[PDB]
Parts: C-alpha cells; structure tokens; sequence
C-alpha cells in the first residue's frame, strides 16, 4: 500500500473497512523488547508447591540474567480457584473474577520478587531490563469488568497464560517458555491417564483435531499464538526438574514446542 | 446455564460517539441540552469514543511501526479527553468524569452521589490487546457493551453520526447503493462483509452476551432520538445479540 | 484525660469474619439480604476479613522462609477479595468497596453518598508489621476494632461463624470441654492462654480505647442476629473494653 | 543578610515583604542536575511528522548519551490543536484545555519511549539518569485547572516550551535545547515569508524589539528565560537535519541562541 | 471577547488563612462551629493555606539551598495538611478532605454527595513553579482564586487573621501607619510596593480573570464575618478584580 | 514441627491457637535484603539545623553507598511537633495525627534526596540498591487512622525511630543506626543535667532499670527490638561529628549500641 493511502483511508473511512485494515496490515513491524524472553512460572504448578519447587528455579532465574534478558510472570493457582468457587456460587460474572485473580497472581509476584530482591530484580521495564537483566510481574491480564466471559461459564478465559503471552507478543519478544509441573505435552492428562505419551513438537492445528485445543495451556492461548505476530512458537517445560529453565534456555529441545503454523 | 445476578439492573447505558464529539460544539451543546433532561428520568453511565484523533495517532504510529498493543491506550486516551469534555458541560449538573478502576469498582456509589457519570468507552486491554490486525479491535462499541452486560444494565443506546446501520457505508465510495436496516442480529451482522459503524469486535461480545437482548444506534444528531431510545422507541437499528428472554 | 473527640459518632461499623465469607453462597446470600434490611435503619461500614485463603498463603510463605511483614499485606488481599465480592452482592443498593486510603481520609463524603461502603478489615500495616511471632498479628479483628475507635463510632459488631468466646475452641479437639461465654472483659480474655475467635492483638487495643466500650461477637449464620445485635441485644458474647462510660 | 535575619523575617513578616524577599534571594543556590541538559522534542515539529523525522533523532539520542545526560521532553502538536479548537468553541476555559493538550504530551512520550525501551531508556529520574543516561517525560506543565489563562482567548499560554524550561530550569541544568523543524529564528516566520533572514543570535530584549515575542517559542517563555536563575540562555535547532541534535550538544552553533540579556 | 462558561456557577469557594489555622483550637473551634451553620446555606469549596511551618520548611530548605521550585511542593504540603485537620473537625457533617486530582475533575460529583468540601488552596505547580524569587510564588490565595474563576464560581472569601489590607502591615513596625482599607482595585494594590495579606500573585491572575468581579477579605477571628461576607455584606476589605460586569 | 503439621494446623485452628504460633515459629528464616544497613537521618536532631549538620552527612552518604548498602530513613522534627499542638489541642485521635507527622518526615525525604539526586540515589528498593547502592525514604510507620494509640495522649507512639527500625527488621538487615545530634545515650539527658555520664553500649533491660525507658529513642522501639528476629542490636551515634556515619558503617564502636539481650 503507500502511507498516503493508509493515512487517506485513516480519516475517511470506518475502521471496520476492509481495505483500511489491508493497508494498516501493510505498515512496518517494530520489536519493542526483541532480545528479551518471557516465562510463565506456573501458580499451581510451581509457586503453590512451596521451596521445593521455587527455590531451585530462584537459583536458574539469578543464573540466567547473566546472558538472558528475562520477563518473569506469575501464575495464581489454587487460592484463585477458591476465589471463582465462591463467586461462581453468588452468581457472579466473569469480569469480577478477573479482578479476584489478579490479586493472587499479584500475591504469588511479591512472594518471588522478595527472593530475587537481594539480586535487584524488581516486582513491576526497560531500565530494569538494561540493568539487572530481569523483572517479575504479574500475570493476569488487566481487563477486569472488561474481561471477554467464555461461551458457558464464569471463569476468566484470559488468565496468565495469555497474560504472559500478550506481553511477550506486544514487546516482540524473542521466545515465551511456560514452566509448568510436567515435561510437557502428552496425548493425554498424565495425572489421570496411565499410557499417556510425550510430544515433543506439535502445531496449534493438530492440537485442535488431536482433542487437545485445553491441555497444558489455556486453550484461549492457542487461537492468541496463531494471529500473533511476534512470538509464533512458545515451549512448555516442567520447572520441578532441575536446570530445566536454564536448558532451555540455552536452546536444548527440552519439553515441548507448539507451533503456530 | 444458570446466568450470572445483574448487579445494576436500574443502569442505563449510553455510548457517544467520537465523531459525534469531533462535530464540536455544533452537535455537543444540543447533546448535552437533551443529556440535562433526562438526568431525572435515568440513572446514566455516559462513555465518548475516540473519533478522529485516534486516526491520527494511529497514522503515526503505525508509521513508527508500533504494535496493535502500543496503539489501544494511546486510542483510548482520546476517548478520555471527549469524555473530560462532555463531563465538564454538564458540571453544574453534578456530573463528573469517573476513572475506569473507579467505573470497575466503585460505580454504585458514584451514582448513589449524582444521576449520571462520564466515562471512557474503551476497555483497559493496555498492551494486552489482541493481536492479528494491526488496528485495536476492542475499541469504544466494545468496551461500553462489555461493561453494560457485565453490570446486567437495562440497556446500551450507542449515538451515532448516522441514523444507524446500512448495507453500505453511507458517507462511503458505494453511497448510492447504501440502504438502511431498522433491525438486525449480530450474527448476520457479524456474516457480512463490509464496514459498519460498529466495532467487528462488539458482535463477537454480543455473542457471548449475558444480559443485553438488544442495542439501538441512533443518530445523536437529531434532538430527541437518545431520548426515544432510552425508552425503548425504534428510532435507529436495533441489533439483537441473541441473547433470549425468558 | 481529655479524651479525643468522635469524628463519626453515628457509624456502626460490622466486621465479617472471612471464614463466614468462605462458606460461599450458602451463608452469604442470607447475610447479604438482612444487610439489605439494615441499610435504611444504621450508617454502616462494612470490614471483611480473610479467612482460609489466607491460610494458605501463609503455607506458601512460611515454606519461602518469609517474615511476618511479608505475610501481612498477602493476608490482607484475601480480606480485600471477600470485599469486593460482598460489595458486588450488594452494588444494586448502592454499596461499593472502598480503598484504605479513602476509608483513612474520605468515609465521611462516601457514607454522604450511600448508605453503606465496604472496605477490608485489615490495618495497612504492610511489611512495618511487629516482629515476634511468624504469624502477623494485626488483623482482621484488630483492624476493625482501631478503625471503629479512632472513629469514635457508635459501635463494633464482629460477625463469626461460631455463636460467640467458648472456653476451648468449640470445633476443636477440646470441644466437649468448651463452655459459652455471653459476657466478658478483654483483661480476663489476654489473662486466658488458649484459642480465641478474636485477634489476640483486639484484647490489646481495647486496652488502649478511648471510646468503644463493648464489643458484640454473633453468629452470622444465623440470621437476624447481626440485626438485634446493632440495637443493642444480647444474642452472642458482649467484650468489655475497659473504656468506662460517663 | 544573614541567616538569623532571614529567619527572624520569615517568622515575623509576610511572605510579601520585601525585606524578606531580599533576604531569601541572598540565600546559596544549590544545582540539582547541574551536568543534565534538557532537550524538547517537538510535537508538530516533530513527532507527528513520523518515522523519516522520530528515527533519526533516536539514532542520535542513543549515541548521545553515552557522553551526554539527557532530559527528553516532548511536545504534543496537531490533536491538541484539535482539542484546543473543539474545547474552545464550547466555551470551556483554559484550565480545562489544559489536562486535554497534556493527555497529547504524554501520548508522544509513550511513542518515543517504546522506541528507546531497547536502549534502557524509560518513560517518567536519579536514578534513570545515573544508570542509562537519559529518560524521557511528557513536556507538558502540571497546572491543570490552576493553569494561568493568557490576556486573550482560552488556550493555555504555558505548554511544552514551558514545562520543558521549567523543568531544565528547576533542575538546574547545564543546557536548554529546543527541537523543532526550522534551522532557527528568522527576522519572519519562514513558511509565510520568501525572504527571511536567519538570525544566529538574539536576547529576548532584541526579540521583542523587532516583534517577534511570539515566533519560533511560546512568548511566555521568553519571560521564563528572563527571570531565570540558572538556565539564562536557550538553543533552538532544527532536529530534521542529521546529526543537529549531536552538533549542538558537541558544543557546535547550529541554530539559533536565545540570551535572557 | 465571548468570555468562557461558568462551570459551577453555584460554588462559593472559601479560603482559609494557613495562620488562622496556626492558632489551633481558640480560633479553630469557633470557625468549624461557624461552617457547620453554614453548610446548609451554600454549597462549598473550603480551600486552607499553609501558615507558619511552611515559613520553617522555607528557613531549612533556602539554607540548603534549593531551588524555588523544590520550597512550592513543600508549602503546598502545609497547605494540605491544615485542610485534613479541618476535615477532621467537620467530619460528623459529611466533609472530608478531597485530593487536588479529584478537585480538578470530579468537584462536581462531590459536592453532590456533600454539602461541603475541604482541599489545599495551593496549586500544583510542584517543579514547575515560575523562576525569579526564591519564595515560591503562586499560593494559597492565587490557587484559590485560579480554581475559583476557572470554575465560574459565584464568589471567593479571603478569610485572614486581621479584618483586612491596611496600608501598612498593622503587627509590623510601620503599625501606627497602617490605615484600613475598606475597598480597593487588585490595579490599585499592584501598583504599591509594600507587604500584603494576599500574594502579589493574587492580583495578577485579578487581571486576566473572566467571571469573578470582587474579591472579600474579611477577619476569621470574627465570629460572623465570614457568614455575612457570604451573603454579600461589607465586614472586610473588598478587592475588585476588574472584571466588568454585564 | 514438620510442614505437614504446620499446614494441618493452619488449615484447622484458629491463628491464635499456640500449637499453631509455636509451629510457625520453626519455618525457616529468610532475610530480604541481608546486606544492606538502615539509617535514620534525625529530623530534630539534623535535617532542621539545614546545611551545617545536613551537607557533613551528604558528603558521608556519598562516600559510603561505595563500599555500604544503605537504605537512609528520614525523621520528622519540629514541624511535625507544631502539628501534633495543634491537633492535640482540638481532642484529635492519634490515628489523624500519624498521617500528619508522615507529611513532614516525607518533606525532609525530598529535601534530602534533592541533594543526592545528582549521585544517582532516589527517593522511594531492589534495582536502586543494586545499582546506586542506597535510597532515601520516610520513616514514618504507614498506619495512618490504624495507629494503635499510646496508653495516655494522642502522641503516635510508632514514629520514625520505629518505621525506620521496622523496615530493617523486615528486610533481615545487618545493620540498624540511628544519627541523632548527641554522641549517644547518656545516664540523663545531656542538654538538661550537667553531670550526665555517657554509656557505650547497654541492654534493653539495663535501661528499663535505670529509668531510660524513653531516652534517646522512642521507647516503644526498645520494645520491638527485644521482639526482633533479625536485628537485635541498634547503634545510635552523634550525625554532628564529622565522619561519625563513615566511622558506624566501618565498624568503629562510636556512640552506644543498645541490644535486645
Ligand atoms: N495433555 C496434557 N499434557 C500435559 N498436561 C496436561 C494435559 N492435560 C491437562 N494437563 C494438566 O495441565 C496442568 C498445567 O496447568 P495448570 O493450570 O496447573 O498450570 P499453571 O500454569 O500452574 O496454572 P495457574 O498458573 O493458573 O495456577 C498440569 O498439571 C497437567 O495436570
Ligand atoms: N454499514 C454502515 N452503516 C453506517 N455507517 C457506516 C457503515 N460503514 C461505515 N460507516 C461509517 O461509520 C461512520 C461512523 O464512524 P465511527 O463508527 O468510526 O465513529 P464513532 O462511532 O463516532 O467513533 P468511535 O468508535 O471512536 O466512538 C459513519 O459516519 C459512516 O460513514
Ligand atoms: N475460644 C473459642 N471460642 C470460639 N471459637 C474459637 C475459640 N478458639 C478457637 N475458635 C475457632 O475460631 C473459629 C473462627 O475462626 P477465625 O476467627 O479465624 O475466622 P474469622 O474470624 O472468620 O477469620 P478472619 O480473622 O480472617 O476474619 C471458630 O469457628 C472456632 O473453631
Ligand atoms: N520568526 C520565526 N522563525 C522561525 N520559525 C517561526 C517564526 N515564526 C513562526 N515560526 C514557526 O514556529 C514553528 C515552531 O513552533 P511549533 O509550535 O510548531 O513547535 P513545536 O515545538 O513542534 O510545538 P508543539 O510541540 O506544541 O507541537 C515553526 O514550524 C515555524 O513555522
Ligand atoms: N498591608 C497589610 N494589610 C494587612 N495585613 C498585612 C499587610 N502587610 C502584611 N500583613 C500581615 O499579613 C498577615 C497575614 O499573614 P499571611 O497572609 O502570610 O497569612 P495567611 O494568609 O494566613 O497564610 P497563607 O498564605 O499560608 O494561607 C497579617 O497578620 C499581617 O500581619
Ligand atoms: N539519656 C539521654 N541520652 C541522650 N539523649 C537524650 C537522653 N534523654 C533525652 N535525650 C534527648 O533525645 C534527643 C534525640 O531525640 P529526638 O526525638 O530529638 O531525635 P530525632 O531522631 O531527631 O527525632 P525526630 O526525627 O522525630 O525529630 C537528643 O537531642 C537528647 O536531647
Ligand atoms: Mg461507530
Ligand atoms: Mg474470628
Ligand atoms: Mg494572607
């Protein structure tokens, strides 16, 4: 298209007009963030679980800024499920369990921001990026009221994953790892299922015709990766082995890779 | 299904335009006049799109290459100017400005306070908006119906430069083959293609849809069609959501 | 003594135990009704508590090694969550949460506007929570009971899911042995060792009071009995402060 | 003075007693960025002209701070124009315009921010300064409805010339750099007129003498300038020419030098 | 000309002296007494000054040696302290303090909900305070007369610790000199060199104002003055701003 | 204890119950931020006397933050004392006059920070300590209307000794130092006795005996140090004398150190 085009269809026509859209789609491609990576440390799978599980991946984080500039969201888990428990029961509406969410993903943030504090790694960008190489935040998305319901049901559709996932999509971040509790994608729960077998590689549309579209990841993430522009892959790694972020970080093949396309 | 309670049954729900509000005084001091009237027969959340300014953000924007996620806030800081404006012509109203954490959280006793507040259309997505088009999808028809089916309000009434729906653009290239629709469903809606004076995204919203069984577009520059509206007149289209009384 | 004026000498202020508030629907909804019943007769500020949520992230924390100024405010959220929801239940009305800092600085111009607000019965203590114990001590009970007096209001309701002060913990392993107590003072209380339904921390602030002379601790789950307790009936355990009146 | 009559006036006499007001201007002067330069990037000028305007002058941002300290502030430009025009003809007074030309500010501060995120360069000081070198701010002044209206017409006199002085000037900081799209003032503005002459060097009494109080900055900075005790001259450069911005913080006379006397 | 709209053209806005203030209980007691009566009979803005303990804050900082711009927002600090005090006192009445974001854009809903409010007559000009003296210029009477004019009010009321201006200050060492001035033009008074109960500032925002005519400075330490300056009648000093009127 | 009892009775005992308190009480012990040292910079005691006693103390900060990491606490002083006369004399509750005492103590914040923000340190922890090595801070206790009252007056007995002594507390600091204008604690007060004798180092309960309950520091703080579990000793040391702050940090016994035990 050419900008005068674009800037002439900007003003006079609707934004819902197909070719205004076509030639916005035309206009170049900025990464705010481009050598950043993402992580979503799991609420339930890892922050719930207590030392254990956190201290270890504390130990990788503190490693890793060393040569990663890291993105570090949390996820809520249990108590947020207690929460959309009592609000489901009164009634209530997907936009204020959004906010109810957001206040334990905020919790579990504090919690890890105060074991990487003493390493200068705040709870939030891109003056602590440039320094201490890492930020903590919170995962949830803001919408809050706004917050799009599912088609049935009251539980937020958009939670952490997708919160991490947008932002690793809006800044253009290089890579997005989710760190889970299992090594990665199976053909089945491997928690209910005895002969579940590992995938390591496998695209957003086998997912779908596999049965699979709400397995290890909020299936709402898997329609956000493929109209991503920025991140087109994320990897799914289990936190609780050890040196699993840190691998993965190093592009071993660790868990398992969705692809957009 | 077990739907979700109202939480402000007695809420009504109007949406301005921006490009009403970029009309300027020619169209907001008439609008205002007839917002002044009805203070006493409704209890008023009033929400401004963004209009043209947004245009130009977006042209320059998308000319530094920003993403669709840099672009919704700095879209969704026009509609909070209209929305400063509007609220300062009717001050002397009691009417103010309101905040969208204090629209999310705090709404029942603002107008507990006063009969109606202003507040911005857009939704807070921030850089979590969507990505996929480089324009954000969930703009000020959005954001307004989702927080007016969020709250169980009684209804949304969007005001519009034009007397509502046509099979065309009725400013556009195709004028002459433009006919009007007093009544529509979002899923047809949502079938076409084509533009519309609403957001793609408010019919995706609709279809998922709690409360709100229709929403009337009006053309809020002719005195007294707002008011029709808002007591249920058809004055515009109406756009069923699909959601089904009892 | 000169004691310090009552800045808001008609607010009755309502504590809700959060572990009422965990019991969901069930003990909510009649709650949420007779409060509806108790809007038009009292002015009141309603102070939720956390209740087992904040159990758990106590687990968490504790396991993370972290100190009690820590898991003040990570408590505090989960009181703050049970206030938006019971503010949500009852937005139709006119009633929404409130912020610390305008319950701090702004009650006055908000029980203008509405006849009830809701706000969180913590105390913004933050990490400047005292040391001593691993488990923050200033809480729910304690929160509502220093907010109350320095308000100087017309009186403290603390809403349990038990019918008041037993001398062993009513759902504990001593529970044959536990005996009702309809009255007592909080100097026979902090002279007691064992388990109360109260903050240890509330026996030390009623040392301290310079209004509020008795304290009621009623079943909520029985309804009309946070009704008969704000006229002054005797239906759970009356705590005499020490403040002596005129 | 001294210091015990300073304070022996400051208890017993008005804030508006000369004596007083004597003995507080004897009192030391404390620099509080004294090595920072503060530099407006203009709105119309520049930022809405887009991407052949923004990028080089960022190129030139990033490769100054590695010598330099900078205060970036940005102007706001043709939408608050078109608030100005629309709140105007509603008759709303020039506090009001105010907070709608800063919400302009501050949108071009975000946009030039997402551009330098990469560099360490946030969007807002000490410590931003200390560690990065630079940080970014919308240029316009805080005063909202407590703005001053001009003698004439409601639009706010103080905009992001002002607020970037002020905040140079405050700061006392070494340099004030103004970035607009002309090469510097000229005897008349020299879009309407063919044969301008340009003007190397001026004091605000000379300016006003030929009638240009209000040419290439708001006329009420020129006043700022003059009662000024720190910043007591400014630059005004055009920042469409490669390198401008680079040769005037190297010590090179581009432009145009404004003297308070 | 065509002059600005008047955005809250039923306000009257009340200044309070910060050394009115600096008088504690004898001065103050009688003063809320006095605004209690009133609040029923006008709708008001109450704007406090800051007094003597921004004079400290000056002495240290200009022996530090900061800039004009560093000693504003520590005065305005005085400022809003002196108006949570008052608040305080009021509270029983429906008033508190309201911050200057909220004064700016929601005033109007405010004092919908309450007959009354309390804020810092200081603007915010915080760094960017006006170079040339260093004590900060712009104060609590110039911010009480900006908000006042920009919001079209039906008048502004200096209360000081003396009835007036005199032509001398009358506790200074010119005292036998001073004379009373019972009327005077803001023209007038800038054109005199010489120390004033009101910032010299105040008088240049007098000249480019575009709704408030007259301007009465009248004695707080007066029990009624303040009432019968509200109603218009002459027991102070009256400045006339030289705004023409109709 | 063990963590499955601990989580057994946290999920089925009242927070009171001492079964629960003692189980709590053997988790582990992590300090935030285990080399940093707290600093209270007096308000009476310093920042009121202004450049004499505040510029010494600058020129030590600046040197220390090199080899010391300091979080530096300001008090309140006389304008806070002028506002609890004023309040105190209309009947207010302690509740309102703590959020009066924290304007002030944030007023000598700015001030100081002022004059360190050339050096990089702002006023507010982790990212500034990482890389400047020091921030500024107010040291009033947060509790505004939730001040737990003294048992007689309406004085807040939680000041800044108390808020900055909490925050190194709760943060596992190594160090706590109060710089007052005496050289320590003395058997009465120094500026009222004249036969006063000086006492380099004392236990809390040694003081209670003596009657110095409340002497040099706010007497509840001696309180909360013997409940402390991090920092139990505190060094109160003479902010007048050139180097003092420089000599505390390097291990030097000047002034008294008071401990828990
Ligand atoms: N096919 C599958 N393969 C692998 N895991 C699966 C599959 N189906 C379901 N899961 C489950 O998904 C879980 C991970 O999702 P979960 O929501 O617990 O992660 P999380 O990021 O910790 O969530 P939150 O942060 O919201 O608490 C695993 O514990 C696993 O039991
Ligand atoms: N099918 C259609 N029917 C009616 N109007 C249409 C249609 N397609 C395009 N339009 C155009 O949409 C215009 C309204 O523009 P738009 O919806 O962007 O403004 P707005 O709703 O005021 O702005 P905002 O979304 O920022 O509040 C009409 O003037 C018309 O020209
Ligand atoms: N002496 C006692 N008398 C009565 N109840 C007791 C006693 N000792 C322990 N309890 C227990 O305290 C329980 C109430 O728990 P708790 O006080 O923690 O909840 P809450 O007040 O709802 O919570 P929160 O403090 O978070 O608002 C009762 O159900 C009872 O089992
Ligand atoms: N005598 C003069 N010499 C040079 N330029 C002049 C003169 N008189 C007027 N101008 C005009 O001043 C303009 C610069 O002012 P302008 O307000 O556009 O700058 P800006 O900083 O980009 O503003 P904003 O940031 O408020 O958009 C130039 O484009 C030029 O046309
Ligand atoms: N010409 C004058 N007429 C009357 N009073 C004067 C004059 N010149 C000086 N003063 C002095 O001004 C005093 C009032 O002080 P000032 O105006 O600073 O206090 P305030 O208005 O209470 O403070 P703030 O401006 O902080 O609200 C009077 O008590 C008087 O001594
Ligand atoms: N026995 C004692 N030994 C030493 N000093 C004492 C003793 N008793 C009282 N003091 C006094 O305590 C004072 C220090 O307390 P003060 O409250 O002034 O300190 P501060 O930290 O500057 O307070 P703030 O920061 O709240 O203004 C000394 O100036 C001294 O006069
Ligand atoms: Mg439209
Ligand atoms: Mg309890
Ligand atoms: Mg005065």
């Amino acid at each position: 298209n050419s900008t005068a085009e674009l800037e002439e269809l900007l003003m006079q026509r609707s934004l819902t007009d197909p070719q205004l859209q076509a030639a916005a789609a035309a206009a170049a491609d900025f990464r705010i963030l481009p050598d950043a990576t993402v992580i979503k440390i799991g609420g339930q799978s890892v922050i719930d679980r207590g030392r254990a599980a956190v201290y270890p991946l504390v130990d990788e984080i503190v490693a890793a800024r060393k040569n990663h500039k890291l993105l570090i969201g949390t996820g809520a888990g249990t108590r947020a499920r207690h929460l959309y428990s009592i609000a489901a029961g009164l009634g209530l509406p997907a936009g204020v369990l959004a906010q109810l969410g957001s206040s334990v993903a905020d919790q579990n943030a504090a919690m890890l921001g105060q074991l990487l504090a003493k390493h200068g790694i705040p709870v939030v960008v891109p003056l602590s990026l440039a320094e201490v190489n890492a930020v903590v935040f919170s995962g949830m998305p803001p919408y809050k009221l706004w917050m799009r319901p599912a088609a049935e049901g009251v539980i937020p559709p958009y939670r952490t994953d997708a919160g991490c996932f947008l932002l690793a999509e809006q800044f253009g971040c290089k890579q997005m790892i989710f760190v889970k509790d299992e090594d990665g994608l199976y053909t089945a729960n491997p928690k209910t299922s005895k002969d579940a077998t590992f995938i390591p590689r496998i695209s957003v549309d086998e997912m779908k015709a596999k049965g699979l579209h709400d397995s290890i990841l909020e299936f709402p993430v898997l329609d956000l990766l493929q109209s991503a522009q920025h991140v087109r892959e994320v990897q799914v790694v289990n936190g609780l082995v050890p040196g699993n972020l840190t691998r993965a970080l190093a592009g071993e093949h660790v868990g398992t890779i969705i692809t957009a396309s | 299904g077990k739907r979700p309670i109202r939480l402000l049954p007695w809420l009504q729900v109007v949406k301005i335009g921006g490009r009403v509000m970029d009309r300027g005084a020619d169209a907001i001091l008439p609008l205002v006049e007839e917002l002044r009237k009805l203070l006493p027969e409704h209890r008023l959340l009033i929400l401004t799109g963004a209009g043209v300014r947004a245009r130009h953000v977006f042209s320059v924007g998308l000319d530094l290459g920003l993403p669709v996620g840099s672009l919704a806030p700095l879209a969704a800081s026009e509609a909070g100017q209209n929305g400063h404006i509007l609220a300062a012509m009717l001050a002397s109203e009691g009417v103010s400005y309101v905040e969208h954490p204090t629209v999310a959280d705090q709404l029942a006793i603002h107008l507990s306070a006063t009969r109606a507040v202003v507040g911005s259309a857009f939704p807070p997505y921030h850089h979590h908006e969507f990505p996929g088009s480089r324009i954000p999808p969930h703009r000020a028809d959005t954001g307004a119906f989702l927080l007016a089916d969020a709250f169980g309000a009684a209804g949304l009434t969007i005001v519009e430069n034009v007397d509502g729906i046509y099979t065309a653009d009725p400013n556009g290239p195709d004028r002459g083959q433009a006919r009007f629709l007093p009544e529509t469903s979002a899923t047809d809606l949502a079938k076409s293609e084509g533009p519309l004076p609403v957001d793609r995204a408010l019919l995706d919203v609709m279809a998922t849809a709690r409360h709100i069984e229709r929403v009337q577009v009006v053309n809020g520059l002719v005195p007294g069609r707002l008011t029709a509206a808002l007591r249920g007149e058809h004055v515009g289209t109406l756009i069923r959501t699909g959601v089904r009384p009892a």
